[PDB]
């Protein structure tokens, strides 16, 4: 269908493979246990 | 009254571009040979510099419906608003199309624009659309409307490029109101009879001589000279003239006696002068101005001076016949006539002299589509070549 | 629906944010970046 043809090749227009690649790359903030062994756990609401 | 777009009409797409706070009509230009892209002429400036028409001429070749089209691309028409229409250029042949490529001039959603060498595919085909609300879709589309035209292939308008710093016309998002200039009709257009934009050899005496140009110096000083010649140069390419009018809608359309033109040497590229020496001169387009580059056709010497006449917005009445109508030819500025020195391969002088001799009459022979493509293709060659050569010099 | 959005959406470009806008924009690896530092950032992110 050109319709459907033509809508992904907009949308392959508007973002590139690179882009999606490099977010998904990107690395995520590791909850970790501090010296006394309580969890420091990162604040998910103000990260990635 | 209201006269309405047809197919097979000979057209040219303007905008209006507002650069420091001034207007310039920009008409879309293409040179097929040798280049794809599509750029743009200025035509606000015709009175210091000539427009290149030729190049910007378009003709309405078919004009579908979306419903037509779609079903043709699964397997004289009045232009109605909506209709998906495929315009073809005049001088290469090929067709606007959405190139499917981007300079990326800073524009990652615009496609470039440029010519097609095949119909096939929705690539070629634009929708055109209204500009205000005093159209509608399936009302009939005038030649003073302003247009909106939607790439079929990509759902983009053809867009003026304001923000790099040279314009150009690209196939985005934002729209850009285009006026359909009507250039010529083939059907009205008579035949054996002048019309503007015409490629013509200029033969002076017993159907012998030419106006041309020298031939085997290879440089351009030399080349600049014009005179009558016979021989191979009633064959050759030097002899070509482009006939232009100084207007620009219906510039195509049937030429008058004392209408006045500019004429083009086809393979220097360079307009025919009167220089205040009173010679005469292929100058420069950049150079080339109205006052100097202004000829007319007249049908007696005698100095009538008819004067100036209400210009006719169709083809008007045909009243140059090739061959048959003997043509004086008279600058416009200077009211000189253009006459053969007569000094002593015949290669007597072209001068403007007030009175002339008893035979400057000057008959036309029109040349072939091909032939003019020929020298066109010529002309674009040597410049491209000599720049290449330049370059590797330096 | 899918089509229309699409179609209102590449008719306005700027809905698509300042690193989709098109003309002198970074890319969308590049705003996740930028978003990154801006949350790692206490001054750029809190009302301050």
């Amino acid at each position: 269908k050109g319709e459907a043809i033509r809508i992904r090749s907009i949308l392959r227009s508007l973002i590139p493979l690179g882009d999606l690649v490099g977010v998904i790359s990107i690395a995520f903030q590791m909850p970790t246990i501090a010296k006394d062994g309580n969890v420091v756990e990162p604040d998910m609401s103000a990260g990635f | 009254e209201i006269q309405f777009l047809r197919t097979d009409d000979e057209v040219v797409l303007q905008c209006t571009a507002t650069i420091h706070k001034e207007q310039q009509k920009l008409c879309l230009a293409a040179e097929g040979f040798g280049n794809r892209l599509c750029f743009l002429e200025s035509t606000s400036n015709s009175k210091n510099v000539p427009p290149d028409l030729s190049i910007c001429t378009f003709v309405l070749e078919q004009s579908l419906s979306v419903r037509a089209l779609q079903e043709m691309l699964a397997n004289h028409r009045t232009l109605l608003y909506g209709h998906a229409i495929l315009l073809r250029h005049s001088y290469s042949g090929m067709y606007l199309c959405c190139l499917s490529t981007s300079r990326s001039s800073t524009d990652k959603l615009a496609f470039d624009v440029g010519l097609q060498e095949d119909t096939t595919g929705e690539a070629c085909w634009w929708t055109i659309h209204p500009a205000s609300k005093q159209r509608s879709e399936g009302e009939k589309v005038r030649v003073g409307d302003d247009l909106i035209l939607v790439s079929v292939s990509s759902e983009r308008y053809l867009h003026l490029s304001y923000g790099n710093g040279s314009l150009h016309v690209d196939a985005a998002f934002q729209q850009t109101l285009w006026s359909v200039a009507p250039i010529s009709s083939g059907s009205e257009a008579a035949q054996g009879y002048l019309i503007g934009g015409d490629v013509l050899r200029l033969l002076h005496g017993h159907m012998d001589e030419c106006l041309t140009v020298p031939s085997g110096e290879h440089g351009e000083e030399q080349r600049r000279t014009v005179h009558y010649e016979g021989g191979a140069v009633s064959v050759h390419a030097r002899s070509l003239w482009r006939l232009e009018t100084l207007r620009v809608a219906w510039s195509g359309s049937h030429i008058r006696w004392g209408q006045p033109f500019r004429l083009r040497h086809v393979t220097t590229g360079k307009y025919l002068s009167l220089m205040e020496d009173k010679n005469l001169l292929l100058m420069d387009k950049e150079k080339a101005d109205v006052k100097s580059t202004a000829f007319t056709f007249r049908s007696s010497k005698e100095k009538l001076d008819v004067g100036v006449r209400k210009e006719v917005d169709g083809m008007g009445t045909s009243e140059i016949k090739y061959g048959d109508s003997v043509c004086y030819i008279q600058h416009v500025d200077t009211g000189l006539w253009l006459t053969y020195q007569s000094v002593d391969s015949i290669q007597r002088k072209a001068i403007m002299h007030h009175e002339g001799h008893m035979d400057d009459g000057i008959s036309l022979s029109r040349s072939q589509h091909e032939e003019s493509r020929t020298a066109r293709v010529i002309r674009s060659t040597v410049f491209l070549f000599n720049r290449f050569i330049r370059g590797l010099d330096a | 629906n899918a089509n229309v959005v699409v179609r209102l959406l590449i008719r306005r470009p700027e809905c698509f944010g300042p690193a989709l806008r098109g003309e002198g924009g970074n890319g969308l690896l590049a705003a996740m970046e930028e978003a990154i530092k801006i949350a790692e950032d206490p001054s750029r992110d809190g009302p301050s």
